[PDB]
C-alpha cells in the first residue's frame, strides 16, 4: 500500500519508509534498499544453488 | 576557457555499506508433438 500510494504521488518508497518496517517480517524488508537490488533480480534459483553448494 | 593544467586526486573513496545514497529504498515457439 505504501508503494502504490508513493507511485500515486510520484514518489519512491524510501529506505526510511522501509525503516518503519525495518526488515519487518521473517524476511528483511531492508533488502528493498540494497544496491544490488537490480542485479539480484536475475539471480534465480539461488536457494537450490546454496543447498547444492555442499557438493562443491 | 582553455584551462591548461588540471591536477588529479586518485583515492579510495565511495566507501559505503552496499546501499543506495538516496533516502528512498534502492530501486531494484513452444514444443508440440505430432
Amino acid at each position: 500500500l505504501k508503494r502504490q500510494e508513493a507511485i500515486a504521488q510520484n514518489r519512491r518508497l524510501t529506505l526510511e519508509d522501509l525503516e518503519d518496517s525495518w526488515d519487518r517480517g521473517i524476511p528483511r524488508i531492508n533488502t528493498l534498499f540494497q544496491k544490488d537490488r537490480h542485479t539480484l533480480a536475475y539471480d534465480k534459483g539461488w536457494r537450490v544453488r546454496t543447498d547444492f553448494k555442499q557438493y562443491q | 576557457d582553455e584551462t591548461y593544467g588540471v591536477n588529479v586526486q586518485f583515492e579510495s573513496d565511495e566507501e559505503e555499506g552496499d546501499e543506495d545514497v538516496y533516502g528512498e529504498v534502492r530501486e531494484e515457439c513452444t514444443l508440440s508433438a505430432n
